[PDB]
DNA sequence: AGTGTCTTCTTCTTTC
DNA sequence: AATGTTGTCTTATGCAATACTC
DNA sequence: GAGTATTGCATAAGACAACAGTGCACGAAAGAAGAAGACACT
DNA sequence: AGTGTCTTCTTCTTTC
DNA sequence: AATGTTGTCTTATGCAATACTC
DNA sequence: GAGTATTGCATAAGACAACAGTGCACGAAAGAAGAAGACACT
């Protein structure tokens, strides 16, 4: 999965996630180690490198 | 002089156009030549998601609770809104409980028939068991946004402003600054209701209760292309409705309906 | 229009729990229904019931007053004076007054009996299901039928319908004259989707190139 | 027709279009008869201003504090700007206490020139005893700005996401993720200097050590009309200088150079 | 300019314990700048030299001593890094390196003299020195030394004042572009421009306009 | 200090009021021997004579 | 003078007083009853009714 | 999905690229055999059919 | 009468 | 006593460079 | 042989965002975990 | 004995 | 499971409709 | 009498806030006011 940032409500920016299915505005996203896939809205993804 | 401009970036990072003004290298050159840190390399995209919405008059429904401090000592208020021609209904408990909303909802259905669907929060009294089984002997479908956002209810999130400005007005219009007197905001809220959805709102020509009683769908459209996520502008689609943004699409080679921000739309000939 | 007159009446029965003298109105034209809770015959305790009758109906133009006991006080005269409704206050019961809230009031007593029946509690209902059983009456007696018709309130008061053409629309733009009429559609940005009235054909005119007619 | 309109309103607020509507009343008088409650409508309000600087060199230095979490032993980071030629000067303190400022104050006079106003904020380590007379004994004037306001030192204020910016996109350039070891916490301060003053900033056109050492000044301006409180634009008004929101303009015949914003400005002829 | 910068270490106690001191003068139009560093290391001198650049400028040719901590291979690699002209001269070695040993006791005296101004016969206190320090830069490098008409700083960076924009190309209506014009306040669409020698002022369209040679 | 030219009913072009506090959406009607504190919209006004 | 709906600290608009002088982008305000003048920038008043 | 070329640092077109959903601005693309995840900009890929 | 599940009575968790 | 601001990204537009064509 | 005809550039507008002494705190409804006491099979 | 300023301490206040 | 929005203001044009101007 | 200025209205075309369960709390530097032990007077 292509590894993607993500914004936790304390404005900050955290790494090591991979997206896994996405669809008209949501999102759903594992841990790069620690899965604990979950959905996430759309605008909170941010792609790396 | 190339060979010094690839480590002056990693030694400083400076910037494009003075890379280029300090080694004598074109503007193009530079800006291929300055990508090797991520640093430097903002790159943000953020993506982009909006309007998810429906269609029939009778098949879509939005709930929701505030607090209201002018109210009297019952001041948890609810409210719920139909989004497809909105209309606006009110109560007043103020105890949030299970059991409010189970006779807020019977309220609510004698003045707007049984409706197909409801989002709401997923927050406590809307997850009991208690209230899981009404639903379903009551027979409708339910579902709920995702934990956290509170754009996803913005239908409701938008019109309680509104209903918290008018009554703030009609409140001190009348010499009432403070907590309003326990015999007067039963009358008070009636009018409220009155006022509310029985005229024009804002410059829409056509009283939201008439267009719930009488409403208006068509069938088949003009043609449209959409930019979909090729690019470029595809064919084989008809709008259906559009208004303020919120485009819905129906697919014009077998079947499909899908809603779609108001960008990716050009009125083909 | 089906609104040219209502009726209001206080009945007993506080059987139905604490909250009781009820307060029922009652449209003749549609025969719809609405029932309010009150603490005690006040004058103050009208009007709450009046406002609730307009905010879920509309605005009545003639009400058949019941007379003699709290409808002659000078406040609730100058609060109707406000709206500017017509008032009968005839003699009651023969013509006016209890004329056809009758079978309403029997109707209501056999329903909320019934739905007290249906769930336990022989003698007095606990004062916990007040508003959330009379909601389901309030919603049989006005969507499920009330005599043998295929006429329910709800339809013959508000005439439901289907539409699928818009207002019509001129095209005053070619050298200062438009046809006779066109259908408008969609109005989508810069431009505003056309139908011929009678060949049926999509032109996508711009905006500023169309006017409402008459 | 122009009745019941009034008390309509006064019972039931609403909006201009909806009340002209089912009363056939003409959009001028739904206006005029709408403006007279005042619970509704009056929203207007607010307006704008720039901050003074100075055409020549030398004369409006800006300072300020911040606090810097990975700087460790010491963060009480102090930054000095010239709102002039924009160049910056940082040190290094331990506590904010007002010898410090008598400290800082005295590697920027060795690096510069010597100024003639060091408008800052009213801390208290600035309006003490100590320092008043330390800054007679040298002859420098001294002004404050409003309690509480936070805009007034804007230039400074930006300029210290620029410095922090630059300097984290430093650290992170080998390695270091946690506070700078003591021993590197040295010459790396030096790189950042050296980096925002010998350069080009952003698309300008010459260093800020340049623009500092021999500046621009012109003496006459082409005609221009500029803005008054009436409508109408003033000429016989001369220029001194344009940036992206301000402009300098200059009396023909009374010589009252005043700062105005970059709206009010037109060429003539 | 920035062509023979010379640094040298000299010890002092009359100071914090801090037994050193790094000066550094250039070799055109005189300018001191001193660091305040305790015992004697690479690392100081790299700290030294950063200092220095970012005060001064990119130097070259720089000659400073031969020996001690200055054959180090890090040193060198952090030398080779920025990229400078390197000279193992000897320290002091009289010729034309000696400015250095004749600025040393200039700004001894003056330290001195301005340290027992303010009392503080014997020893100045700790929280003291950095401003003491920071004086004689200004004094020493804002003033002419004992005899010229000219600053330091003056002659190092050739001050000057500028009143009139660069030449620009400007479009006239036949196709072409006219020439000997100088541009002025650039405002808003309209790039305002003068005569060279008729003192004209005209307001012209920017994409009418366009930078000279 | 300078007057203005205002609309209320009919046209009260008279003298008697103030440019002194001018704003963009208001004017601050304020009578030089009584004043006043309604203020007036600016666009549909204008100067004095 | 004409009064404004001063702003305050965290924020709102109240009925706090007059303004005595003005100039350029600040003014000072007066107070209805203790009577403290108060500088304030202009971006935060607002003219009443 | 179909077939894509990029530009890659000795630039030119060439093949074994698929392209997934896309999305404005940066692009994400894989390989056939590698099955190899990358971020691409914008204007450096074109559709190969 | 040990335990053993049933009863009950606490102590944490989530979401707003 | 005492007033917002710039470095980075994005999208809009006129002119040459190889068909072009009848 | 002149339209034309697109396409690849070289550039102007035109927004966007964060910068400010530092961050947490409590109340309430419903449910789940676990654990101690109590009467029946053992 | 009543005071009583001098000095020192003890709080309270205001900005960030 | 599970995706922003809409009533209020201003500023930007055209053309019919008076008001004129040699 | 054709070219011209003014308006006015009529659009229309963008921008523009505010809505989310409730709001605070703490540290530090410098100064200022008031009060208590104390050795004049007394
Ligand atoms: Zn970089
Ligand atoms: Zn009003």
């Amino acid at each position: 999965g292509p590894p993607v940032k993500i914004r936790i409500e304390t404005g900050e920016w955290e790494k090591g996630w991979n997206v896994l299915v996405w669809g008209r505005g949501y999102a759903a996203v594992k841990n790069r180690d620690t899965d604990k896939v979950i959905w996430v809205p759309s605008r909170k993804v941010k792609p790396d490198i | 002089p190339l060979r010094e401009a690839k480590d002056l970036h990693t030694a400083l990072h400076i910037g494009p156009r003075a890379l280029s003004k300090a080694c004598n290298i074109s503007m193009q050159q530079a800006r291929e030549v300055v990508q090797t840190c991520p640093h430097c390399n903002s790159a943000p995209a953020l993506e982009a998601g909006v309007n998810p919405r429906g269609l029939g008059p009778l098949q879509i429904w939005q709930t929701d609770f505030t607090l209201e401090p002018r109210m009297a000592p019952r001041s948890w208020l609810a409210v719920t809104v139909d989004t497809a021609s909105s209309a606006i209904v009110v109560t007043q408990h103020g105890r949030v409980t299970s059991v409010a909303v189970q006779h807020h909802w019977a309220t609510a259905i004698a003045v707007l028939g049984r409706p197909k669907a409801i989002k709401t929060d997923n927050g406590s009294c809307f997850t009991s068991k208690s209230t899981r089984e009404w639903l379903a002997r009551w027979g409708i479908a339910h579902t709920t946004g995702i934990p956290g956002n509170s754009q996803g209810q913005a239908m409701v999130e938008r019109a309680n402003r509104l209903l918290k400005d008018k009554i703030r007005v009609l409140a001190e219009g009348d010499g009432f600054m403070k907590r309003i007197p326990t015999s007067k905001q039963g009358e008070l809220l009636a009018k409220a209701m009155y006022a509310l959805n029985h005229f024009e709102r804002g410059e829409n020509t056509k009283t939201p209760i008439q267009k719930h009683w009488r409403p208006t769908v068509l069938t088949e459209g003009p043609p449209v292309k959409i930019r979909i996520e090729t690019g470029e502008w595809e064919k084989g689609w008809n709008v259906l409705v559009w208004g303020r943004g919120y485009a819905a699409v129906k697919n014009r080679d077998t079947d499909k309906v899908i809603w779609v921000p108001s960008r990716k739309v050009k009125p083909d000939i | 229009g089906p609104l040219q007159i209502w009726q209001t009446d206080f009945t007993l029965e506080p059987r139905m729990a604490p909250r009781s003298w009820l307060a029922v109105t009652v449209d003749t034209a549609s025969s719809a229904i609405v029932v309010t809770q009150h603490g005690r015959v006040t004058s103050v305790a009208v009007q709450h019931h009046w406002a609730t009758a307009i905010a879920v109906l509309g605005r009545p133009k003639a009400i058949k007053t019941d007379n003699g006991s709290c409808f002659t006080s000078k406040s609730t005269r100058e609060w109707l004076a406000r709206w500017g409704i017509a008032h009968t206050t005839g003699i009651p019961g023969n013509s006016q007054g209890q004329a056809m809230v009758e079978r309403a009031n029997r109707l209501l007593k056999d329903k909320i009996r019934v739905l007290a029946e249906g769930d336990g509690f022989m003698k007095r209902i606990p004062t916990s299901k007040q508003g959330e059983l009379l909601a389901k009456a309030m919603y049989a007696l006005n969507h499920f039928e009330r005599g043998e018709n295929t006429k329910t309130p709800i339809q013959k008061h508000w005439r439901p319908t289907v539409l699928t053409e818009g207002p019509p629309v001129k095209i005053r733009i070619e050298t200062g004259e438009w046809e006779k009429g066109w259908n408008v559609l969609v109005w989508g940005r810069g431009y505003a989707a056309v139908k011929n009235r009678d060949t049926d054909k999509v032109i996508w005119v711009p905006s500023r190139k169309v006017k409402p007619d008459i």
